[PDB]
RNA sequence: GAAUGCCGGCAUGAGUAACGAUAAAGAGGGUGAGAAUCCCUCUCGCCGUAAGCCCAAGGGUUCCUACGCAAUGGUCGUCAGCGUAGGGUUAGGCGGGACCUAAGGUGAAGCCGAAAGGCGUAGCCGAAGGGCAGCCGGUUAAUAUUCCGGCCCUUCCCGCAGGUGCGAUGGGGGGACGCUCUAGGCUAGGGGGACCGGAGCCAUGGACGAGCCCGGCCAGAAGCGCAGGGUGGGAGGUAGGCAAAUCCGCCUCCCAACAAGCUCUGCGUGGUGGGGAAGCCCGUACGGGUGACAACCCCCCGAAGCCAGGGAGCCAAGAAAAGCCUCUAAGCACAACCUGCGGGAACCCGUACCGCAAACCGACACAGGUGGGCGGGUGCAAGAGCACUCAGGCGCGCGGGAGAACCCUCGCCAAGGAACUCUGCAAGUUGGCCCCGUAACUUCGGGAGAAGGGGUGCUCCCUGGGGUGAUGAGCCCCGGGGAGCCGCAGUGAACAGGCUCUGGCGACUGUUUACCAAAAACACAGCUCUCUGCGAACUCGUAAGAGGAGGUAUAGGGAGCGACGCU
RNA sequence: GAGCUAGCCCUGGCCAGGGUGAAGCUGGGGUGAGACCCAGUGGAGGCCCGAACCGGUGGGGGAUGCAAACCCCUCGGAUGA
RNA sequence: UGGUUCGUGGAGCCAUGGGGGAAUCUGGGCGGACCACCGCCUAAGGCUAAGUACUCCGGGUGACCGAUAGCGCACCAGUAC
């Protein structure tokens, strides 16, 4: 996983 | 030293096959030379040797449980007997 | 003359070549005195310290003659004038009576067949080289050396020329292709005569690829980058600078002067 | 997709040889350490001939 | 007793989701304690510029075989890529090394750095690049350009025979090179054949027929023959190629200007050697026998491959070094070198098997990724496209039933045609080729496939060009004209633009946030400003050093703007 | 640690088949000589259609997936930066 | 400038990079700026056991652990992975 997203929704 | 070359002989239905022709097939030390395997194979034998062809023969991974190794690497030559002669010792 | 396109596609209406018409039946060029191994590599032992070179086709070097003193007195035959892919110029394949076979750079007006030479002698004729003492005043003269005896170094590039302007004890005055005025030392040596392929600065490359073949890589702008690239990176939808114009590594762009000023070379410099 | 491991028997020797190792104090180090510590492998086994 | 505590163990959801491509299975007979799953036969489906062959990388026993099923296999398992054991990898000619040099690495001299260390011409190392002598068959269960058979080469070393001043890591030559397009002659490959050779076959209404079906080569020294590549021969003078040269280079007189002649390849032919179908009969897990005394011929298409260092054009102007030829110097010319012929000598490592994948990179028998070569036939204008199909290989390691909702993927629809919706998103229309026919505007190229249309199958007749053949038959390519036939429909299946008008931004091809942003952002030619005279400015490094640049103001660094037009 | 990825260096390889038809050549015309115009030839291009190949536009599926970036339809380039 | 408890402090002493630059016993450094007096020493050359630190290794002991402890490992472990 690591993420890597960032918090869009 | 020339009975160190020369281990001993290889014994399986293929090697036999060589014996219809002058082609004696022995296994040999690792290190030695086409060129000395003749050498040897002449002195040990009292012939006179034509062709030698050699390969390496990898180690088999075998297992006993838990420990798991290799066994010794070998060597093969077979060397080609000049027409007529032929090596009593390996006639069996 | 400069060879023109019609637009049978963009980027070919604006293209333009070289006229290659002084390009005698010589194409492919002369072994012995030169090639040598070029180099190619935009950098030094490890990182890159000029930015965007590379790509850009092969070269061969043509190693010429930058220093016309050898052969003092012998004349050559001037065989061929040549493509040389590493310099603006053109140059000039020349057969010594000697059987030795040089390049000169080739300057405007020779011609093929030619009879050139240097030394002391030297009738003052286009592609003859002499000391820059017996050079009349005021003729038109190019790879000149700088001090005696280390090699052209002055106006080689197409198109360029110096001119004597006076002397000075052992000096004499010159006015190079930048408009400076330089004392030279007499001895040491200039062709006389301009460099010639001056339609060079006539070619438009035309497009993108172009720029490419002669190994220039895509030079990308300081306000296209961030803070940490450059002087000029961020803010917000385009901007202005926000300061003085500068590099990237700070020093400014538009004026600073940056000739250091005790260089023992200042005592033989008089212009621009 | 390609992923990031991409075997080369030259370059991992090139790269991670004992050889190599030997050739800088930050490598001699290394193979120190990995002494010190009762390492059987000092340098990874590339192999073939 | 708690710290989304730590280690371990066992629950819950739950017999639930899933069992990894929707390329597809059915049956008979075996074997077995036990078969949807293993072996065999028959039938069916799928790939076939592959899902088929051959390498390279990587993997390292997975190869072959015998005996086996606890686990690994998403089910089963008598099977296996799994377990136990044994067997298997043969080279002077293939590749790599006792050859060469590239980037780069190292590095004697030398320079630098508190130390560790950093640079550094020579040299060395460094490779699918240069150099280099094996082709075709036959055998094993498993290896073969390696073993065997035939045919043909390469080096050394020692001999005899004869030629010559021989002779260096040194001089010169050569090696030696780009992109695009290309000519001539060949070969690979392919089509056809009334001709040659074959077991057989007349089915179901008809056919004993120039009938159906299958096959009609490969290698091959010398010598030829045909293509084509290389190359002027003399004599003088010489101060240059860092010593010396007869060599090369530069002059000057002769003869050639031609490939005439020397050589060098390729291809045919070649002494000879080898291969040799369908079908049928056998027992395989497969191979064998026979068909054979097999025949082994004639046309046609034809390369991107060969002759190769071919030719033409263009600008961006296209490695090195050695082998090889030659020149000489020290030396030595009873040496040595060259030609020929003989005998002798010819090492080291790799070779199994997977190799677009169940054996490599992705924790997996993972719908992903992975470089080079061959990739047949028919038809569609062509083609590596598309549909089917040779050879070859597969039905994707859970099945059996059922015929709800709902989801995925797909087909069709009355009448209306965007009323849907943020938006015609999606889906449809259009679609190939040939031929009419095409506007504003325009930098005169374009806009153009503008738009909008017509033609498209099959039969017969007449007829015009070539190409290969001799100026012809055939065989192969383009055409033209006229009658006629059938269907709803003729690129009858598959592959194949919806179009136009008008604004904004960006000139344009391009580039970008691997993993939510491909744009009007970046880049771009071009314009301007500024720095920089060369130990340049600028950049990296403490320094040495290096880039810039083996460049020199038409040059190089920095900045902005971003074709072009008017400014 | 640059076996992923970015750039550059050295050395190799790859890009089916179709279109469009620049310069330049040759002939003709024109002129005092030209410019220029007609064919014919020619085969240019960060040219066009389109496989391989390199991509990742739009939509759908996928979301304890086949997959820690996949698949289907569609789409950009494809002799050049 | 460093060292000393000494951070410029009245800053000595001891080291030193830079500049200037002596003397041989009536010569020189020091006793915390400096001077005088009184005293301590004899720089610009070097070697020197022992007493001290440590525990890879051998031995002894333990109001130290007793297999989630005790070293990471009591077991073919710096292994498998
Ligand atoms: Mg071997
Ligand atoms: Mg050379
Ligand atoms: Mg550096
Ligand atoms: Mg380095
Ligand atoms: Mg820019
Ligand atoms: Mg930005
Ligand atoms: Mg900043
Ligand atoms: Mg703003
Ligand atoms: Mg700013
Ligand atoms: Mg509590
Ligand atoms: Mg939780
Ligand atoms: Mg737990
Ligand atoms: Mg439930
Ligand atoms: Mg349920
Ligand atoms: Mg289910
Ligand atoms: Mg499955
Ligand atoms: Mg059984
Ligand atoms: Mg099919
Ligand atoms: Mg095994
Ligand atoms: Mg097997
Ligand atoms: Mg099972
Ligand atoms: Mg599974
Ligand atoms: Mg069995
Ligand atoms: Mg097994
Ligand atoms: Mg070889
Ligand atoms: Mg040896
Ligand atoms: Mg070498
Ligand atoms: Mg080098
Ligand atoms: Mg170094
Ligand atoms: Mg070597
Ligand atoms: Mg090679
Ligand atoms: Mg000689
Ligand atoms: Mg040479
Ligand atoms: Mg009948
Ligand atoms: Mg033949
Ligand atoms: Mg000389
Ligand atoms: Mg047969
Ligand atoms: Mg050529
Ligand atoms: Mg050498
Ligand atoms: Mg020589
Ligand atoms: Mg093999
Ligand atoms: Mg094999
Ligand atoms: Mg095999
Ligand atoms: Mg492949
Ligand atoms: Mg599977
Ligand atoms: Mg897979
Ligand atoms: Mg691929
Ligand atoms: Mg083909
Ligand atoms: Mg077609
Ligand atoms: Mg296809
Ligand atoms: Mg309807
Ligand atoms: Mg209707
Ligand atoms: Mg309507
Ligand atoms: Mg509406
Ligand atoms: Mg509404
Ligand atoms: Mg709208
Ligand atoms: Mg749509
Ligand atoms: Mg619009
Ligand atoms: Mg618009
Ligand atoms: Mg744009
Ligand atoms: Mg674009
Ligand atoms: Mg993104
Ligand atoms: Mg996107
Ligand atoms: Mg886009
Ligand atoms: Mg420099
Ligand atoms: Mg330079
Ligand atoms: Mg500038
Ligand atoms: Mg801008
Ligand atoms: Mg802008
Ligand atoms: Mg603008
Ligand atoms: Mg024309
Ligand atoms: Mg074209
Ligand atoms: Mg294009
Ligand atoms: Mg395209
Ligand atoms: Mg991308
Ligand atoms: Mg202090
Ligand atoms: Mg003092
Ligand atoms: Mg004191
Ligand atoms: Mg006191
Ligand atoms: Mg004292
Ligand atoms: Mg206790
Ligand atoms: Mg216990
Ligand atoms: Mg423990
Ligand atoms: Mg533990």
């Amino acid at each position: 996983x690591g993420g890597p997203k960032k918090k869009k929704k | 030293t020339a009975y160190d070359v020369i281990l001993a002989p290889v014994l399986s239905e293929k090697a036999y096959a060589g014996f219809a022709e002058g082609k004696y097939t022995f296994w040999v030390h690792p290190k030695a030379t086409k060129t000395e395997i003749k050498n040897a194979v002449e002195t040990a034998f009292k012939v006179k040797v034509v062709k030698v062809n050699t390969l390496h023969v990898r180690g088999k991974k075998k297992r006993l449980g838990r420990y798991l190794g290799k066994r010794p690497d070998r060597k093969k030559a077979i060397v080609q007997v000049a027409p007529g002669q032929k090596i009593e010792a390996l006639e069996g | 003359a400069v060879k023109k396109f019609k637009p049978y596609t963009p980027s070919r209406r604006f293209m333009t070549v070289a006229d290659f018409s002084e390009i005698t039946k010589t194409e492919p060029e002369k072994s012995l005195v030169k090639p040598l191994k070029k180099t190619g590599g935009r950098n030094n032992q490890g990182r890159i310290t000029v930015r965007f070179r590379g790509g850009g086709h092969k070269r061969l070097y043509r190693i010429i003659d930058f220093k016309r003193w050898d052969k003092v007195g012998i004349p050559a035959k001037v065989a061929a004038i040549e493509y040389d892919p590493n310099r603006s110029a053109r140059i000039a394949l020349l057969h010594y009576v000697d059987g030795e076979k040089r390049y000169i750079i080739a300057p405007d007006g020779l011609q093929v067949g030619q009879q050139v030479v240097a030394g002391p002698d030297a009738p003052i004729q286009v592609g003859n080289a002499l000391p820059l003492r017996f050079i009349p005043v005021g003729t038109v003269v190019h790879a000149v050396e700088l001090e005696p005896k280390k090699g052209a170094k002055l106006a080689r590039a197409a198109g360029t020329s110096a001119q004597i302007q006076g002397r000075e004890g052992d000096y004499v005055i010159l006015r190079l292709p930048s408009g400076e005025l330089r004392k030279v030392h007499g001895e040491c040596y200039a062709t006389v005569g301009a460099v010639g392929n001056a339609d060079h600065k006539n070619i438009v490359l035309g497009k993108a690829g172009r720029s490419r073949w002669l190994g220039r890589r895509p030079h990308v702008r300081g306000a296209a980058m961030n803070p940490v690239d450059h002087p000029h990176g961020g803010g917000e939808g385009r901007a202005p600078r926000g300061r003085p114009p500068a590099s990237p590594w700070g020093w400014q762009t538009k004026g600073l002067k940056t000739r250091k000023r005790r260089k023992p070379s200042s005592r033989f410099i008089i212009a621009r | 997709m390609k992923r990031t491991w991409q075997p080369n028997r030259r370059k991992r020797a090139k790269t991670h040889g004992f050889r190599a190792r030997m050739r800088t104090p930050g490598g001699r180090k290394v193979l120190k350490r990995r002494r010190q510590k009762g390492r059987w492998r000092l340098t990874p086994a590339v192999r073939k001939r």
